[PDB]
């Protein structure tokens, strides 16, 4: 123990930057212009040099990143000698709360890297698209600005990320109670890292842990506001289908 | 039948 759950962390971080193209380092670094610079988009003649285009070229990198969550977990300790059916569980309820904590790495008060920051789309010109698209992505904004405040790094984020793979509470699991021993040892992980990696914030451990039901809802408000699209608005990729049907 | 009912996901985890 302690000795081990370091060993457990440096093997999450090396997953993490061996899975992911952008790391937050890079895109703060990105944002604050500190680096040796984006396009930026801010209205329709920007991006071309129109919800629909925005939301159809969304799904290229969520694909993709479906792709990198699902090679990142097949490293977390235990979890591929997990029942094959609860794997796809994990999986199916855990990505897009993975894709929010991401995001909120790639954004600011202003707006978003996209393109593995070779963009950044303002966040008024998102608003600023027709209804009911232009609500999209405000409550990511809000979620990424509070969550940002808490100045997680990636190697505390590796292991934050993999807490969240491992619930034992997703809908529809066959066994949970080795889930549940897995995500104990990945929480004790947590704690560790959080104080040594931030000795000052007392309660940074209670602080980020709050944040995981504030995930479970955006992606609860998303799934509810993207049925309304279906309903009202005559595509989605296939593994976005598969992903989205009865969840 | 969760790895029927999901045929992309099943095959992204082989
Ligand atoms: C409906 C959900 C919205 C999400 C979203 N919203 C936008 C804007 C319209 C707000 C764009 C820009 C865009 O493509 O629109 C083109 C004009 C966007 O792609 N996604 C999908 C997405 C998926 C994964 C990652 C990701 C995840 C884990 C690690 C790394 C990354 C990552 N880091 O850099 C990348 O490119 N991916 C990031 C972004």
């Amino acid at each position: 123990e302690s000795a081990d759950l370091r060993a457990l962390a440096k093997h999450l971080y090396d997953s993490y930057i061996k899975s992911f193209p952008l790391t937050k380092a890079k895109a703060r670094a990105i944002l604050t212009g500190k680096t040796t610079s984006p396009f930026v988009i801010y209205d329709m003649n920007s991006l071309m040099m129109v919800a629909i285009r925005i939301f159809q070229g969304c799904q290229f990198r969520s694909v993709e990143a479906v792709q990198e969550i699902t090679e990142y977990a097949k490293s977390i300790p235990g979890f591929v000698n997990l029942d094959l059916n609860d794997q796809v569980t994990l999986l199916k309820y855990g990505v897009h709360e993975i894709i929010y904590t991401m995001l909120a790495s790639l954004m600011n008060k202003d707006g978003v890297l996209i393109s593995e920051g070779q963009g950044f789309m303002t966040r008024e010109f998102l608003k600023s698209l027709r209804k009911p698209f232009g609500d999209f992505m405000e409550p990511k904004f809000e979620f990424a600005v509070k969550f940002n405040a808490l100045e997680l790094d990636d190697s505390d984020l590796a292991i934050f990320i993999a807490v969240i793979i491992l619930s034992g509470d997703r809908p529809g699991l066959l066994n949970v109670k080795p889930i549940e021993d897995i995500q104990d040892n990945l929480l004790q992980a947590l704690e560790l890292q959080l104080k040594l990696n931030h000795p000052e914030s007392s309660q940074l451990f209670a602080k980020l842990l709050q944040k995981m039901t504030d995930l479970r809802q955006i992606v609860t408000e998303h799934v509810q506001l993207l049925q309304v699209i279906k309903k009202t608005e005559t595509s989605l990729h296939p593994l976005l289908q598969e992903i989205y049907k009865d969840l | 039948s969760l790895t029927e009912r999901h045929k992309i996901l099943h095959r992204l985890l082989q």
